[PDB]
């Protein structure tokens, strides 16, 4: 019985880690896109300077 | 990213000096045409050299994967024969005893 | 033996889920800094403009 | 590494352009020899660049032959080891059959 409850907890815990990894990789893509805007914004300030 | 940002910043310095000298580029059309063509040729050489180096570098990368996969495939079969030899050795000692 | 291997795997999964937990906050904190950094760069271009 | 080297080239070009601008007074009479000298130097650079590209192609051919020879040698060993494995397996069958 302990092995059954332990195996189920491992699958549930493993699934939660996979969902968190997807959100981490998703936020990283958004950060990279927003980071690229810094170059465009800085380029305008640089070209205006 | 910081290196690419510095490259764009350094390029702006060249454009700033060019804009400030654009008033004299028109008057110097007798030699600006020949000098302008030389600048474009240098850019083509950098693009061609960079493209050639990138294309040539890709060939070495393919060799590191295609040749490595062939050696790994052959090495995998060699390791399988070694493990089979160990099992066959035990059968000889057991068969000889019987 | 199965309980020992199951307990070790379950404990390691939960640790990577403090791993996944702290990783989500790191990406979120860095994303907020990038959002404010691009905003400051935008205002700098307006001042120079 | 190429980005770091490219940064030095960009900075050197900016310094060269600044010094070349001040030498415009002497360039009016120095172009008679600089044009022929600069053109000859460009041709020498093209020959060296072509030789470097040709040398890279020759090195790639050696790697393709060296890597292929290693895979071919390993393939021959697999056939010999595989054939020897058949003799060991066949010998084991004789003991079981007997």
């Amino acid at each position: 019985a302990k092995i059954a409850q332990l195996e189920e907890q491992l699958d549930n815990e493993t699934k939660e880690r996979q969902a968190a990894c997807k959100q981490v990789r998703r936020t990283e893509k958004k950060l990279k896109d927003v980071l690229l805007q810094v170059d465009d914004e800085r380029r305008n300030a640089e070209q205006y300077k | 990213n910081k290196a690419e940002k510095q490259k764009r910043d350094l390029g702006e310095e060249l454009e700033a000096l060019k804009t400030e000298l654009e008033d004299t580029l028109d008057s110097t059309a007798a030699q600006q045409e020949l000098r302008s063509k030389r600048e474009q040729e240098v850019n083509i050489l950098k693009k061609t050299l960079e493209e050639e180096a990138k294309t040539h570098e890709a060939q070495i990368q393919e060799m590191r994967q295609k040749h490595s996969q062939a050696v790994e495939e052959l090495a995998e079969q060699l390791e399988q024969t070694k493990r089979v030899k160990a099992n066959l050795e035990k059968a000889k000692q057991t068969l000889e005893n019987e």
